[PDB]
């Protein structure tokens, strides 16, 4: 049972997800020949 | 669900495309409205002392968040209400 | 292909073989000279691990023998691409 | 092979695919204009639905 003036003011409002942080370009490199790899020029992590 | 997607950039130097984020919008958004506490709500009635012996506040309406609600006619300033009782 | 011992056999003298469709792993041959070990590391410590980091561990087999090695460097991709909880 | 707009897109630019053996879906577009909801409906309730 309590009071209040009123503004004067302004709602924003929100809306929460939850979501997960992702590459921008979607790939994978493949290869379509059989063989036996035997060269590999790249290691983890660099351009 | 149904996704979404954002339009970040990654300069920083990591934001390591696995993480979680966890997001909070916007939707939607009035600018100068008019306000009593949410748990003002009782259609649709309410109260208004005069004094202090209340005299109600037949109203209409919206639209919340996350426990004001914008009030549209009213109802002014500095006046009376019952959140809640 | 190298040397460093061997670490699985999955096969038979006297085994057939169908490697037309997908390869048959015969024998398993890494590296036992060095090892490395991979540190699962949490979404949250992340923004701060970084590459060459003053680290120290412990095999599961030891009360004290408290390994002074280094962190060498980082994956970009979590624990499940390299190579819920995350 | 329709219009109705764009709704999966399972593809990477730049991607091997293997058709031969089975068949990759590559886009998946179906119509947006009208939609159809399928209602589940109990095998105690059947007897009874009808069609209109």
């Amino acid at each position: 049972y309590l009071t209040e003036e009123v503004k004067r003011g302004n709602i924003e409002k929100n809306v929460v997800a939850t979501g997960s942080i992702e590459s921008i370009n979607t790939v994978d490199v493949g290869a379509q020949v059989s063989g036996k790899i035997t060269k590999l020029y790249v290691k983890l992590g660099q351009q | 669900y149904y996704y979404a997607n954002i339009i970040v950039e990654n300069p920083e130097h990591v934001l390591r495309i696995g993480m979680t984020t966890e997001n909070n919008i916007k939707i939607a958004d009035v600018q100068n409205v008019l306000f009593i506490p949410n748990l003002a709500v009782q259609q649709d009635k309410y109260v208004v002392n005069v004094l202090n012996t209340t005299q109600e506040r037949e109203i209409e309406i919206g639209v919340q968040n996350d426990f004001q609600t914008e009030v549209k006619s009213g109802l002014t300033e500095g006046e009376k209400v019952v959140i809640s009782q | 292909p190298i040397d460093g011992t061997v670490i699985s056999t999955p096969v038979s003298e006297g085994q057939t073989v169908n490697s037309n469709q997908t390869t048959p792993t015969i024998i398993k041959v890494a590296d036992l000279s060095k090892m490395r070990i991979k540190p699962e590391i949490s979404e949250g410590d992340i923004t701060k691990v970084k590459a060459g980091q003053d680290v120290t561990f412990t095999i599961l087999s030891d009360n004290k023998t408290v390994y002074h090695a280094k962190i060498d460097s980082v994956d970009p991709a979590t624990t499940t691409i390299s190579d819920s909880a995350v």
